[PDB]
């Protein structure tokens, strides 16, 4: 899923870029 | 006879009433980036914490006025988890991108770097400091829970089948049980401390839980994609249900308790069992070790270290 196990890694995030592929960056900062 | 639950936020550490679930978590400290890992030392009045954007463990006083956050470890680069030794008085972590196990006494000095190979994303951490073992789980290329002395000796896989991401990790210090959780297989397992006899408790549809701790016949729990705090009974996994929920980014958690750290006597005695600088826990007699900081050469006599 979108979810990452990283504590950082594809999971803070500030554009959908930061995330896994097809994820996208939600509102509170985190991928999903 | 709930117990109150301590959890890492990203930005604070809480306190929820396992009892009172429904109402506000009072905030520990405030004003942290990414806390993640959390401990205590109950008896000390203390609480650790790792910040892994501040690259930091830190610790404060919960039973002063003030609230001070003090910096113990610093230079960090992914301390993912983090155990107290309430007996030895002994910090543990883990660092998943120097992929290292690290040992100091309680106010950062005399670090030693423990275990530095074989580990790709070691994770969760747990202490029985009265039989001188530690346990970590790594969720790396080759997912695994291990054990070895809280003196760094006789390290032994004891998990390395159906496993995937173990995030959570603790004890059952009254049955003698290790626990776990697997956030890519969505079920909580348990087993003998040395992996023996491995049993199912919740046995699915866990999306992605984190961490894991434990009190009297109730695991605790938090999930990253739930957002909550979940528990069920530690022997069926039945009674599942939701303690506290809409939490921003809940990450470690403890049964803050007393009862979780319980008194035992130190084998260090009143002397740090003559060692020079570290007096660290061990599984066989005399039940402590010395131990010297990184590249520190300890002298044959086995307690004093060359300055
Ligand atoms: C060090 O802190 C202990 C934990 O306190 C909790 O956490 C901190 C961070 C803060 O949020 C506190 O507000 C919070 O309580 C503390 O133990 C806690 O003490 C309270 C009493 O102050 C206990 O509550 C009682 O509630 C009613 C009162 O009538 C009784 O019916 C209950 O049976 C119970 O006595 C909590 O249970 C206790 N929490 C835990 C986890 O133990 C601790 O206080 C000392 O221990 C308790 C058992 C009593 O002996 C107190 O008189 C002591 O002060 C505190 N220690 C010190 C030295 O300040
Ligand atoms: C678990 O309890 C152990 C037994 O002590 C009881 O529990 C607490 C409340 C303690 O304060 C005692 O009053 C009580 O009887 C405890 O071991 C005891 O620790 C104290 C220090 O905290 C030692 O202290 C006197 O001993 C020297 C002797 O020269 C004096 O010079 C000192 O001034 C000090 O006042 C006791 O000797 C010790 N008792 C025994 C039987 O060993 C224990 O503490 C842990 O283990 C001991 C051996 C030390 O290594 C401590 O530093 C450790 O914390 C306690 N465990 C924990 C985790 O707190
Ligand atoms: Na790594
Ligand atoms: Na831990």
């Amino acid at each position: 899923g979108c979810q990452s196990n990283h504590i950082l890694k594809h999971n803070r995030c500030k554009q959908d870029s930061d995330c896994l592929a097809g994820c996208v960056c939600g509102p509170n900062g985190f991928c999903g | 006879s709930a117990p109150l639950l301590l959890y890492a936020n990203r930005r604070d550490l809480r306190l929820v009433d396992a009892t009172n679930g429904k109402e506000n978590a009072t905030i520990v400290v405030g004003g942290l980036e990414d806390a993640a890992a959390v401990d205590f030392v109950f008896s000390h009045g203390l609480i650790y914490w790792s910040d892994v954007s501040e690259e930091a463990i830190k610790r404060t006083e919960f039973n002063k006025t003030e609230s001070v956050q003090n910096v113990v470890v610093s230079g960090l680069l992914s301390p993912d988890g983090l155990a107290c030794d309430w007996l030895g008085e002994k910090l543990y972590w883990t660092d998943s991108e120097t992929n290292r196990i690290e040992v100091s006494n309680l106010d950062g000095s005399l670090r030693k770097v423990l275990f530095w190979q074989e580990l790709d994303q070691p994770r969760a951490i747990a202490l029985d400091p009265s039989s001188g073992f530690m346990y970590w789980t790594d969720w790396g290329e080759v997912p695994k829970i291990e054990r070895a002395g809280m003196d760094g000796s006789s390290r032994f896989i004891i998990i390395n089948s159906e496993i995937y991401w173990p995030n959570g990790l603790t004890l059952d210090y009254e049955e003698q049980k290790l626990y776990w959780a697997d956030a890519k297989l969505n079920f909580i397992h348990k087993s003998n401390l040395d992996g023996t006899n491995r049993q199912a408790v919740v046995k699915g549809s866990l999306p992605h839980p984190f961490a894991l701790t434990l009190f009297e016949d109730i695991l605790y729990w938090t999930d990253w994609s739930t957002h909550s705090i979940l528990a069920c009974n530690k022997y069926t996994g039945e009674g599942l249900r939701e303690i506290h929920s809409d939490i921003f980014s809940p990450m470690d958690i403890h049964a803050f308790s007393q009862q979780r750290q319980p008194n035992a006597t130190n084998p260090c005695g009143i002397d740090n069992g003559g060692c020079s600088h570290l007096c660290l826990m061990s599984p066989v007699k005399p039940f402590y070790q010395c131990a010297c900081p990184t590249g520190v050469k300890l002298l044959e006599n086995g307690k004093t270290c060359k300055d």
